[PDB]
RNA sequence: GUUUUUUCACUGACCCGGUGAGGCGGGGGGGCGAGCCGGGCUCUCGCUUCUGGCGCCAAGCGCCCGGCCGGCCGGGCGCGAC
């Protein structure tokens, strides 16, 4: 299966391919509202974790919190 | 323990400026391709006194030009600038007075 | 095309009307504010029999919530007659009198016994 | 024979001169929030140096090769929702009185027969949004020694599939007819991805200023020089 | 001049000819100011000529 | 090579200003000064300064095409405004 390869991909977060993503996206997400509906899960496998299935009534919304 | 009056000046609330009859902000026209290539003419059209200010603000009104519409300014009156006088703006502007070129 | 306006508008989407699969409510609410509820009682009082023996006027305490026009369509249909004006104050009591004028092809005086006030 | 009142009235369009007309503006419009984002995103994956995992999915099997695989595909697409009960509408006929090759879909199907090595080759998409998804299968398909070809489109690769995208699509099985084919495809894609991955693992991507930027360096060049 | 001294809203109950002069800006502009800008918007529109055929003939020598 | 560090300049985060985000940056065409015996290069500028007018909602020229009876009656599209 492919999300065990997502899965050890988000744990290399100091590696090359994943600061430019983590650093794009970082980019992308400032220039949205702070609570805004992403309209699916950026990691569609943590996701799965967590309990999140593609089903209708799963909702997504990516809010930032002021550090 | 009471704080100073300087410190109330920062709150405003009665340390605001009296801008009731303030006759606008006295602001150089935009920047617009003709007054970065070239030159654009504004009449004089009256000297006027502005509250609190010591010096006249002049009202300029320009011609729109990619409106049909008419533009009015609000230049700070240089000494000796005149009501009829044109007003020339821009990169190839002249060098006489009440004449605001780069 | 060509960009004209140097601004970006919100550009105007089609909307629908309701078409709703079923009526919020069940029936139509049954008015409330009828020609006998508007009219409660006419004043049989010193100043309101003189005002109908002389200004050939009918005087009515009326409903709180009534226009004029509703008087008028009242008193119209229940007392088959036809109103010049309709003056109304809301007395300090709290309830609305309305002064009731008449055309002057009918007698206030002639219909004040037909309601039965003497 | 011509109307002397037919006049030519020129107009000088020059500084202060008369109304200027309505020309383009496009180039200069004040754009909603999001197509100022999505434009400065396509921007900074031009300026920031993008790593060659990334990178490897601009590489994409280009008009020609592409157009001649989804006509091969087109023959190995999975059935309708429609189609699926006119073989289980048979099944009840033959109860009263073998499944062909297909294609394989998702991330999830085709990685697990990469390293089962059945897929003989791995159509992967360039656009997919979180890039993760697929990143490792080029490499994965390279120690396998599965070919992999990368198209331009989810959703031209998610028609395939009646789907709206599909990440990767996977061959397994193939007619007899159609082996030669297959077999003419993996030998254009193995020399053009797989037998110089080597070279892919180096070539970072973007990098390249703006094109005004480029225009200064280039003039201040050239004042030297 | 010819124009009624009333307020504003009272100008809608009035006739057309009591709120103007039958003149070019007439009821809007004061007939000297009138005169001095027929004169303005011819005598500009002449030195304009002028500037023109001077303009053409500072040509022909070089 | 690896890495520290100072000095230059880079833009792409980040910031500021302006605006109704209205001509930015390259290249092409055209003008004059400068240059070898009709040719082209090393360059330049880009229409408004005598006046307390007027100035938008296209002229013109191309390019197509809808009745009556080739000759009489209306729109669209370019360029003008690269």
């Amino acid at each position: 299966g492919a999300y065990k390869y997502i899965q050890e991909l988000w744990r290399k977060k100091q590696s090359d391919v994943m600061r430019f993503l983590l650093r794009v996206r970082c980019w992308q997400y400032r220039q949205l509202s702070a609570l805004h509906r992403a309209p699916r899960p950026t990691r569609p496998d943590k996701a799965r974790r967590l309990g999140y299935k593609a089903k209708q009534g799963y909702v997504i919304y990516r809010i930032r919190v002021r550090r | 323990g009471r704080v100073i009056r300087g410190q109330r000046k920062g709150a405003g609330s009665v340390f605001r400026a009296h801008v009731k009859h303030r006759k606008g902000a006295a602001r150089l026209r935009a920047v617009d391709f003709a007054e970065r290539h070239g030159y654009i003419k504004g009449i004089v059209k009256d000297i006027i006194h502005d509250p609190g200010r010591g010096a006249p603000l002049a009202k300029v009104v320009f011609r729109d030009p990619y409106r049909f519409k008419k533009r009015t300014e609000l230049f700070i009156a240089a000494e000796g600038i005149h009501t009829g006088q044109f007003v020339y703006c821009g990169k190839k502007a002249q060098l006489n007075i009440g004449n605001v070129l780069p | 095309k060509i960009r004209t306006s140097p601004t970006f508008r919100r550009p105007k989407t089609l909307r629908l009307r309701r078409q709703p699969k079923y009526p919020r409510k069940s029936a139509p609410r049954r008015n409330k504010l009828d020609h006998y509820a508007i009219i409660k009682f006419p004043l049989t009082t010193e100043s309101a029999m003189k005002k109908i023996e002389d200004n050939n006027t009918l005087v009515f305490i009326v409903d709180v919530k009534a226009n004029k026009h509703q008087i008028k369509q009242a008193v119209k249909k229940l007392y088959d007659i036809d109103v010049a004006k309709v003056n109304t104050l809301i007395r300090p009591d709290g309830e609305k009198k309305a002064y009731v004028r008449l055309a002057p092809d009918y007698d206030a005086l002639d219909v004040a016994n037909k309601i039965g006030i003497i | 024979v011509v109307n002397p009142l037919f006049e030519k009235r020129p107009k000088n369009f020059g500084i202060g001169q008369d109304i200027q007309p309505k020309r383009d503006l496009t180039r200069f419009v004040k754009w909603p929030r999001y197509i100022r984002l999505q434009r400065q995103r396509a921007i900074l994956y031009k300026r920031l140096k993008v790593p060659p995992a990334i990178n490897q999915f601009t590489q994409v099997l280009d008009r020609q090769t592409a157009t001649q695989l989804l006509k091969l595909a087109h023959k190995y697409r999975p059935e309708t929702k429609q189609e699926k009960k006119q073989r289980l509408l048979a099944r009840a006929e033959k109860k009263a009185a073998k499944r062909p090759p297909v294609l394989r879909a998702g991330v999830n199907t085709v990685t697990t027969l990469v390293e089962n090595k059945k897929a003989q080759l791995v159509v992967i998409a360039h656009d997919v949004d979180p890039i993760e998804l697929v990143v490792f299968l080029p490499a994965l398909c390279r120690k396998m020694g599965v070919p992999y070809c990368i198209l331009k489109g989810k959703a031209r690769l998610c028609r395939l599939v009646h789907r709206k995208t599909c990440t990767t699509v996977a061959f397994t099985q193939v007619n007899s007819e159609d082996k030669g084919a297959l077999a003419k495809l993996v030998e254009a894609i193995r020399t053009n991805y797989n037998d110089r991955y080597d070279e892919i693992r180096r070539h970072w991507g973007g990098n390249v200023l703006g094109p005004k930027s480029v225009a200064r360096i280039a003039k201040l060049e050239k004042a030297k020089a | 001049r010819g124009v009624r001294a009333v307020r504003p809203k009272v100008l809608m109950r009035l006739s057309k000819t009591k709120k103007h002069v039958s003149r070019a800006y007439g009821g809007s502009m004061c007939a000297k100011c009138v005169r001095d800008r027929i004169k303005r918007a011819f005598l500009i529109e002449e030195q304009k000529i002028v500037v023109k055929v001077l303009k053409a003939q500072a040509q022909s020598q070089k």
